[PDB]
């Protein structure tokens, strides 16, 4: 049921993690019940820049939140998504809007719409916190 | 002030908490609210499994056959997400079988896309196409064949 719907291998997962360092994290919230909180939690410690995107919102574990991704700053380049499958694959298109090189739905968020919508590079069906763990942590 | 009540129903349907949509419903709420993109609290409900929920929707009325702005319906959601007891009552309370999106994509595509053996029988069992075609001409047929389930393929005939 952890089983990938993307097809990449994990040289390709490694370049990902390895090569950019800029997060935007969509669905991103103070509750510990959600399992965007941990995650971020666990990206902030390792190295990332994280910025979180949600309308309700205006700030998360200490960083500005923002209500969208066209709302941030500075350059994006993997949008990490916890959002409804119904909701996660509009992001495809924002972020190709943003100029970022990846899209990466965690479980239970990915729609094929997605697809016919896409750079770009999918990751579907994966933990950036995991996959981390598994390929780099010490 | 409805809005507000509308995004709390949403939430709640979303969240499978039962007690809660029980206080909004009967507490004004419209059962047919949507938000931006035009998503009930049906789809949210049959997006992430919450049977119970969903029971209760439908029988205050709940469209079953609404559609989002990307034409999608709660039976899309419950066949590409593997919720099959959702998927047994949406057609018991009349969901439309053979319901296309943006994509082109009917129910049987999604079953096929995801490789739900269960919810292929059931769809087939209340007359879907078995020869729909999406925007790109394939069927659920080709598709599971792309993917390498013989038998799914075989099934789906
Ligand atoms: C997607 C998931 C959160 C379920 O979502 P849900 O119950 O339907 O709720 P929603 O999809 O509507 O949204 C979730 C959240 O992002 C928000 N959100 C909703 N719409 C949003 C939008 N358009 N833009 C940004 N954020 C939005 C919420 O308000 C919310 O958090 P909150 O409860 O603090 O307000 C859940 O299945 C999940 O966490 N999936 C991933 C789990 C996983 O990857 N774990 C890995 C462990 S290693």
């Amino acid at each position: 049921a952890t089983r990938p719907i993307d097809g990449l291998t994990d040289e390709g997962i490694r370049e990902t993690l390895t090569r950019y360092k800029k997060i935007a994290l969509v669905g991103a919230s103070p509750k510990p019940e959600r399992d965007a909180n941990i995650v971020m939690k666990y990206l902030l410690e390792h190295g990332y820049d994280v910025y979180p995107v949600n309308p309700n919102y205006e700030e998360v574990l200490g960083r500005k939140c923002y209500p969208s991704v066209l709302d941030i700053p500075d350059k994006i380049e993997v949008v990490d998504l916890f959002v409804n499958p119904a909701k996660a694959w509009r992001f495809v298109a924002y972020a190709i809007k943003k100029g970022a090189k990846v899209v990466w739905f965690q479980y239970n968020t990915y729609y094929p719409l997605a697809a016919r919508q896409a750079g770009l590079i999918i990751v579907a069906n994966r933990c950036m916190m995991r996959e981390h763990k598994r390929l780099l942590g010490e | 002030f409805g809005q507000d009540l509308g995004k709390k129903l949403l939430e709640a349907a979303a969240a499978g908490q039962d007690d809660e949509v029980r206080i909004l419903m009967a507490n004004g709420a419209d059962v047919n609210a949507t938000d931006d993109n035009g998503l009930t609290p049906l789809h949210l409900a049959a997006a992430n499994g919450q049977l119970e929920i969903v029971e209760v929707l439908l029988k205050n009325g709940a469209d079953v056959n609404a559609s989002d702005s990307a034409g999608i319906t709660p039976l899309h959601l419950a066949a590409y997400d593997g919720h099959l007891e959702i998927v047994e009552v949406l057609l018991k309370h009349g969901a439309d079988v053979n319901a296309y999106d943006r994509a082109g994509w009917t129910p049987l595509h999604l079953a096929a896309l995801s490789g739900q053996l269960e919810i292929v029988e059931v769809l087939l069992k209340h007359g879907a196409d078995v020869n729909a075609q999406d925007a790109l001409g394939l069927t659920a047929f080709d598709i599971s064949i792309n993917q390498g389930q013989e038998d799914l393929a075989e099934i789906l005939q």
